[PDB]
RNA sequence: AGCGA
């Protein structure tokens, strides 16, 4: 009697040494609200986004 | 949310809609959980990775940037933020209701809190909030 | 009236209110059972857990 | 002077009396009930002997009450008849092996009739497979072995009682006529004298309303009720009058909101109290009511519905109860005493047996079937249908299956020893469906009403939270066809004790007066002294003159159960410790030798051959061929028969079940003789332990506070050793990625451990295994997961394949070892019955020979339990002057304060039996030995003896026997008349300054062995929703550090240890791995984080729209 | 069992108190008193009998008898258990609570 | 005066704090993180939902039905009935069995709403606060150790 | 569901 999840343990703790260089994009809503989503250097920013 | 043994108060409080939709990270609006065939969470459902975080550490729904070096970013296509797979333990959702709805505890639990606030009998307030009778809310 | 409050808070309130116009709130000692004593505590977490 | 079993050893008895009635078949309460359900010819002829007029089985009864079933039109009907079985589809052992349920088909002749046109459509419908009771009074479901426990339930009928009103100090009498499948009525007297009549728990009604509704309007009330003073008082409190007036008003109350029309009122009363289909006080209730009101003196039992005569007689009897009338000579019937009833008196507490329970379940299943049948009986087109197209057997078979599996009466067979196998049957359980759970089963029903005598043992009952709820049937008790418990009695006419054995229920017990078996019968049926001990109706105890006694007990030990009856000298032990001893006598384990006890009762041979686990020569003859496997018997007329043994079969609690023959090839056997000993049996009779030399002195504190010390002799000579068999299982099933395979091509593992596995997975038979070893090489797909760079380069350097199939082979769990007896492998390729998505099922049977180890639990037959403090070498043991070491050393301090000196008397008598005696009757017989039986004046060494429980060794007789205890080999009377002996300290050497009691005591090894208890966890599995460590030794888990333990810690003030135990050992998910890292690296333990249950709590509160937040200052 | 000595005067004590029990029973039979009064009288009489039997046992046993030794040491057990092991059990309670 | 006291209680409770009473009626209902209402598969594909997913469904389906009804244009009877069902669904989500018949599941078993996760003996305030299983532990039968 | 202290 047991169970599991479709997950990755990925034993890697954390690394603040190198973060894949990333800018931040912003997609204002229809009511003057802004919700920043970071995007990588190689990221292809969308024209519009689900905020 | 995340802090250290710094503790002096635990303040409970009645929450407001702005607080709820500020708490949430997305708006679940489909009554589905998992694709029956591939056994993966649906998009925009009760278990969508975009709304509630990945099920797999440092991985994304469309396998674009599955690595630690890619962290904190959102995969542009599938939209799942890449991070550890325990944010699902914490991230919450919210449902925008097409019609406001009264909370039950403050209506039914005797003594009725709405009954005392609006000076209304519970026997007659049930008839209102369950669409059995009308209420005049203004007069000129 | 009829509400039950801690003796220390009662006395401190009386000390505060003798100034700014003096009126005493009339208090009487009570002997209350342990169930009600425990439930009428100050922390909401403990009362909820009880 | 026992008989029956020809080969039963000549066990000499101290019985001063002679029992007329032999012990009945101890498993009749199961076998006869089941055969009553079926309708077996044996039951048919027995009922012919004992109430011929109506021979009907439980099936026939349910089918008759079902037939006919008619549509609302009434133009067509359906009927059933002739329940009939086929032979079983597979034998007992095959069903047990292949996990099939031992059953046989049911065939019922259905018959559809069409009223308007007129036909009969008769078939033989397969009703379903039905489980069958085996020879041993047990059922076999899915291979496992199950027993249905008879259930004590309040009988339906009319119950009278009164309460006192402290506000008015008046007796308030009432009545409750509670039937099966009916309604609740309560005639009673209010604080103001008025006959309030509450119907179905609805506001009490003036009786006059109901009489008018009965047609006995106020006028007819006067016509019948004349002395009924409260009746005329309520003719004034009637608040109305008139048949239809009261009918309409009452019917408005009865069915509020529905038009109070007189028609529907009449139909309602008919449909609720006189429509059998909707209402029934069953046969039992009808008999109870007709005997309590004496309506029908002897009318054949039928008409399972109330009568208007019955209700008016009830009202008259209740008023007369308030009038305190002596009796009510009902017109047309007999005077019945006007006494209030009890609720625990066994005249009111009937016993549903297996037959009744299965019949009720079948009735419910047939109700569902019937609803479906009548539903489609209209929708289906006429002139086109048949009972084949009408009947549905799915709900019936489902009901039977859901009863036998997953019901708190279809209990798992508790067979760790043959006695337990017997005693789990015959067990009475007052908790069940339609029964009182422990929530409502308070103390009130847990006492021993004086009606239990001879019907339910007062001693045996589980010591846990079930004391009194679960009991066991008496030895001689029998089951009334109506579910009551009849008991045998010897009737005595004019002071002459006959042998006419009449069986009485509790009611007749109360009616008459009962004497004692241990009374001076003067060899003619005639009592000696006139003042005779006797019992009266209310449990009172008196000295009646020897003229009014009309019944006398069949024998002593009639009030005791089976297991308890095997405790020697029981009458000396206190009830508490005797109860403990009875509850532990069922917990012994089968040893490898199973030597019989020296001192016993008569109930070691009978309770052995009736236990079932002993092979019995069916019919007389001679022996042809013996083996360790089978015995061939040559009957006196041509036929031979092979009794197959059961060698090393695993029981339901992992204990051995070996059966070994005792006869020789040339021996002659007679019918009913023991032919092969079972697990705990020796030469026919029970052997639950061993006869050990015992001393009763406190030794070096090791036997401090119930601890026990054994010699190394028991370890060495294998005296106390138990074979244990565990069953491990694994299934190669289908998955999403592919199919799982049992094989040898396992992923990374040295070929060193693959030596035991056979060519095709599973291990070779006999290969010894240790904890963590492989048993079934089994591998399962894992798909594609990108590898960590470190393991990727490890594979690059060590050239190891990915082995996309992950490995989850069957590893024997931690802390277990032993040999591999058998390997039972199934397969889909063999077209064996496997559940969906399963390719290949395999089970492996491991076995171990657990020797007696310190910490195990040993106990005598007097509740003197105890763990083993230490096993000394044989030399450092107190040894007698003859060099014989004692084998176990009990503690003195436990004897006096526990009031169980039965062990001391057993010790003395055991030494007497071991040494052998010779009462030198040179000049006549000594004073003490005058009333001893013959051939007890001398005995041989190691001679077996028996003392029946309540007529046994007297103290004077024991002193006399101990006086002469002829010497062992030289002239050495080691034990003096007192019963003690001079022991030499084996350790230091000097003699002990005071003589010490020594003897032979029979002790048993209990099933609470250390190996099954020791448990530990450093880091193992974890829970799912909460991240706490798991629980149970089946898993690793940890120990629940519960709230009181928290309190203990706070009182100590150990805040840091509390923090550790509640944060970084249970729930700090990121803290556990950090703690482990620090421990391995030798660093410091980190500061706890936040508990996980606390964060869960926070998230639920925020989900409840409660803004919970933490504030710094 | 040789070390469990019975009080020799027990039969005489039993007959003496049995006579009083018989007299109370006779007085109840002749209607001089009701059911509960006679029950109470028997209870008191048998309490007296129990006390007398216990006293006789206590004065009978020696000091080196192991049972009275363990008791009088305070190691464990009260004197009532010895009284009930040898001598008299006394009164036994009803399921309801009466005697 | 007695009623005035009983009401002034809550009235002054709301006045003293910065709490607006708008939160008593609700417009956005939060959804608990999924690992706290997981569907863990058992070995064999027999999935194990958490009994809150069906309630969250009920609310989602009824909300979407209301949204489509209002978009399409529906009579007052249908729209008000739909709002009533939405209300009942939310009340069941928060405390099933409080008002009216408890919402049953298969086997006529009442479902476990959020309130039931805290109330009674089986709440969080007890099951994981009356004690926890702890790592680095063990147990065994005991024997007397006179030489210790 | 059953069981031990
Ligand atoms: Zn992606």
């Amino acid at each position: 009697l047991r169970g599991s999840r479709l997950g990755a343990v990925s034993y890697e703790t954390d690394r603040n040494h190198d973060l894949a260089p990333r800018q931040i994009a912003r997609y204002r809503t229809d009511n003057g609200e802004e919700f920043e989503v970071p995007f990588a250097d190689d990221a292809e920013i969308p024209g519009t986004w689900l905020c | 949310m995340l802090d250290v043994n710094f503790f002096d108060e635990l303040r409970i409080g009645l929450a407001t809609a702005e607080d709820i939709r500020q708490w949430s990270y997305g708006e679940v609006k489909k009554p589905e959980t998992i694709n029956y065939r591939t056994l993966k969470p649906e998009k925009d459902g009760l278990f969508c990775e975009k709304i509630f975080g990945p099920t797999r550490d440092w991985e994304c729904y469309c396998g674009k940037y599955k690595r630690v070096r890619f962290k904190g970013i959102i995969c542009e296509r599938c939209g799942v933020e890449v991070t550890r797979a325990k944010v699902r333990r914490e991230r919450m959702g919210h449902i925008e209701l097409a019609a406001p709805v009264t909370h039950i505890w403050y209506f039914k639990g005797v003594p009725s809190r709405l009954g005392y606030l609006l000076d209304l009998a519970p026997k007659d307030l049930e008839k209102i909030i369950y669409f059995a009778a009308y209420v005049i809310t203004s007069v000129d | 009236p009829g509400s039950l409050i801690d003796r220390a808070e009662f006395e401190a309130e009386n000390r505060r209110v003798v100034a700014e116009g003096g009126e005493p709130a009339a208090g009487r000692p009570v002997l209350m059972g342990i169930t009600k004593a425990s439930l009428a505590t100050d922390s909401w977490l403990s009362a909820a857990s009880f | 002077s026992n008989n029956s079993v020809p080969g039963a050893p000549n066990r000499v008895s101290f019985a001063k009396l002679r029992e007329p009635l032999e012990v009945p078949g101890l498993l009749d309460v199961q076998t006869d009930s089941f055969e009553w359900l079926i309708g077996s010819p044996r039951w048919r002829e027995s009922a012919a002997e004992r109430g011929d007029v109506n021979p009907v089985g439980g099936l026939e009864e349910v089918l008759y009450e079902l037939s006919p079933i008619e549509d609302f039109s009434g133009s067509m009907s359906l009927s059933f008849s002739d329940p009939r079985f086929d032979d079983v589809k597979a034998p007992v052992d095959e069903c047990k092996d292949k996990d099939m349920t031992y059953a046989a088909p049911l065939f019922v002749t259905a018959e559809f009739i069409n009223n308007n046109t007129g036909e009969i459509k008769s078939q033989t419908v397969f009703m379903g497979d039905f489980p069958m009771m085996t020879e041993k009074g047990t059922f076999i479901i899915n291979g496992t072995e199950r027993v249905v426990v008879s259930q004590l339930v309040r009988s339906p009928g009319v119950y009278f009682d009164e309460t006192i009103d402290k506000s008015t100090d008046k007796t308030l009498h009432s009545v409750k006529v509670i039937p099966s499948r009916g309604a609740w009525l309560e005639f009673d007297v209010d604080k103001r004298d008025t006959v309030g009549v509450r119907i179905d728990r609805k506001r009490r009604q003036p009786v006059t309303v109901l009489l008018k509704a009965l047609g006995w309007t106020s006028e007819q009330i006067v016509e019948r009720f004349g002395f009924s003073e409260i009746m005329r008082s309520t003719l004034e409190k009637d608040n109305t009058v008139g048949t239809d007036e009261a009918l309409l008003d009452i019917y408005r109350k009865l069915r509020p909101g529905e038009p109070p029309t007189k028609e529907s009122a009449q139909t309602l009363l008919e449909n609720l109290f006189f429509k059998e289909k909707r209402y029934d006080l069953a046969r039992v209730g009808r008999y109870k009511v007709n005997k309590k009101l004496g309506l029908h003196v002897g009318e054949p039992i039928t008409s399972s519905t109330l009568t208007e005569e019955d209700v008016v007689a009830t009202i008259e009897y209740l008023v007369r109860l308030h009038e305190g009338q002596t009796t009510m000579t009902v017109p047309g019937g007999v005077e019945v005493p006007v006494e209030t009833d009890d609720i625990d008196h066994f005249g009111n507490r009937r016993l549903r047996t297996v037959g009744e329970l299965i019949q009720n379940q079948i009735r419910v299943g047939m109700s569902r079937m019937e609803r479906v049948v009548r539903e489609r009986m209209t929708t289906q087109d006429v002139e086109a249908i048949t009972p084949q197209t009408l009947i549905n057997i799915r709900p019936v078979v489902a009901a039977i299956k859901e009863f036998f599996g997953t019901s708190q009466l279809s209990q798992f067979m508790d067979q760790n020893n043959p006695l337990s196998g017997l005693t789990h049957k015959r067990r009475l359980s007052a908790l069940g469906p339609g029964g009182l759970s422990r929530e409502r089963a308070g103390l009130e029903v847990r006492d021993v009403h004086p009606s239990h005598y001879g019907r339910m043992c007062p001693i045996e009952t589980p010591e846990g939270p079930n004391i009194g709820l679960i009991g066991s049937l008496s030895v001689y008790a029998r089951v009334n066809p109506f579910g009551f418990i009849e008991t045998p009695y010897r009737k005595v006419v004019d002071g002459v004790v006959s042998d006419e054995i009449v069986y009485l229920t509790a009611d007749e017990e109360d009616r008459h007066v009962v004497a004692q078996a241990n009374s001076p019968i003067d060899a003619d049926g005639r009592f000696v002294e006139p003042r005779v001990l006797v019992r009266r109706k209310a449990g009172e105890v008196e000295y009646v003159p020897s003229s009014e006694v009309d019944y006398m007990d069949v024998s002593p030990r009639q009030m005791v159960s089976v297991a308890t009856a095997m405790i020697p000298f029981l009458e000396h032990d206190d009830a508490n410790r005797a109860l403990m001893g009875a509850n532990m006598q069922r917990q012994a384990v089968p040893l490898v030798r199973s030597e019989a006890p020296l001192v016993g009762t008569g109930m070691e041979l009978r309770a052995a051959i009736d236990a079932g686990d002993v092979v019995v020569a069916e019919e007389s003859g001679v022996i042809e061929e013996v083996s360790a496997d089978y015995i061939t018997v040559m009957h006196d007329n041509g036929t031979r028969r092979t009794y197959r043994m059961r060698k090393f079969a695993r029981s339901n609690h992992g204990t051995c079940a070996n059966q070994c023959p005792i006869v020789d090839a040339g021996d002659r056997v007679e019918a009913g003789q023991v032919i092969a000993d079972g697990p705990c049996t020796d030469d026919g009779e029970m052997a639950l332990g061993k006869n050990l030399l015992v001393a009763i002195m406190p030794w070096e504190g090791h036997n401090y506070e119930d601890a026990i010390i054994l010699s190394n002799r028991l370890v060495e000579e294998d005296v106390l050793t138990s074979i244990h068999i565990e069953e491990h299982e694994i299934d190669a099933r289908d998955t999403k990625l592919g199919a799982e395979e049992i094989t040898r091509d396992i992923p990374n593992i040295s070929d060193e451990v693959l030596a035991d596995l056979d060519e095709r997975g599973i291990v070779r038979i006999g290969a010894e295994v240790r904890d963590g070893d492989i048993l079934v090489g089994k591998v399962t797909p894992k798909g594609e997961t990108e590898l960590t760079p470190e393991e990727r380069l490890l594979r690059a350097i060590f050239g190891e394949k990915a082995r996309e199939v992950r490995d989850t082979s069957l590893k024997v769990p931690h802390g277990e070892s032993g040999k591999v007896i058998g390997i039972r492998v199934f397969s889909r390729e063999d077209e064996d019955e496997l559940p969906a998505g399963v390719n290949e099922l395999v089970r492996v049977y491991v076995a171990q020979k657990r020797k007696i180890s310190d910490g195990d639990k040993l106990a005598g037959r007097h509740g003197n339990k105890g763990v083993i403090g230490k096993i000394l070498p044989v030399e450092d043991m107190p040894f007698l002057a003859d060099g014989t070491p004692v084998d176990i050393i009990l503690n003195t301090h436990g004897v006096p304060r526990r009031m169980n000196i039965g062990q001391i008397l057993e010790t003395h008598l055991g030494w007497c039996a071991h040494s052998g005696w010779k009462v030198d009757a040179a000049k006549g017989v000594p004073d003490w030995a005058a009333r001893l039986p013959d051939e007890l004046l001398e005995a041989q060494p190691n001679a077996i003896v028996s003392t029946p429980v309540f007529d046994g060794a007297q103290e004077a007789e024991l002193q006399g026997l101990l006086s002469c205890t002829l010497p062992n080999r030289d002239g050495d009377v080691l034990v003096d008349a007192d019963g003690k002996a001079m022991l030499f300290d084996g350790r230091s050497g000097e003699p002990f300054p005071y003589p010490v009691t020594v003897g032979y005591m029979y002790i048993m090894k209990l099933h609470h062995l250390v190996d099954d208890k020791i448990h530990a966890r450093s880091t193992g599995p974890y829970s799912m929703i909460t991240q706490q460590p798991l629980g149970g030794k089946a898993q690793f888990g940890g120990q629940r550090f519960g709230e009181m333990e928290c309190w203990a810690m706070q009182a100590y003030g150990a805040a840091y240890t509390l923090q550790e135990l509640l944060t970084i050992k249970s729930d700090d998910t990121v803290g556990r791995v950090k703690v482990y890292e620090a421990i391995v690296k030798g660093e410091n333990i980190p500061e706890p984080g936040i508990p996980e249950s606390f964060k869960v709590l926070l998230k639920e509160l925020q989900s409840l729209c409660l803004n919970v937040e933490v504030l710094s200052s | 069992m040789a070390d469990v000595l019975v009080p020799p005067r027990k039969k005489e004590i039993l007959d003496h108190y049995e006579e009083r029990a018989d007299k109370v029973e006779k007085q109840f039979q002749r209607g001089a008193l009701n059911h509960d009064e006679r029950n109470e009288a028997l209870v008191e009489i048998w309490k007296e009998a129990t006390d007398e039997v216990g006293q006789a046992l206590r004065e009978h046993y020696p000091d080196d008898n192991p049972i009275i030794t363990i008791v009088d040491s305070g190691a464990t057990g009260n004197f009532t258990q010895t009284r009930t092991l040898a001598g008299m059990k006394g009164l036994v309670t009803n399921p309801k609570g009466e005697f | 005066k007695l009623r005035a006291l009983k009401r002034l209680k809550v009235v002054a409770a709301f006045q003293q704090s910065g709490n607006s009473p708008m939160g008593m009626v609700l417009d956005a209902v939060p959804v608990i993180p999924p690992e706290l209402r997981p569907m863990v598969q058992l070995d064999g594909g027999r999935f194990a939902t958490s009994d809150l997913n069906d309630l969250y469904r009920r609310v989602i389906n009824r909300n979407n039905r209301l949204k489509r009804l209002i978009d399409l244009g529906a009579p007052e009877i249908i729209v008000n009935n739909e709002k009533r069902m939405l209300q009942e669904s939310v009340d069941a989500l928060f405390d099933n069995g409080r008002r009216g018949r408890p919402v049953t599941g298969p086997g006529n078993r009442p479902l476990k709403s959020l309130s039931d996760l805290l109330k009674g003996k089986q709440g969080r305030f007890r099951q994981n606060l009356l004690g926890k299983r702890v790592d680095y532990s063990g147990r065994s039968v005991i024997v007397v150790g006179p030489q210790l």
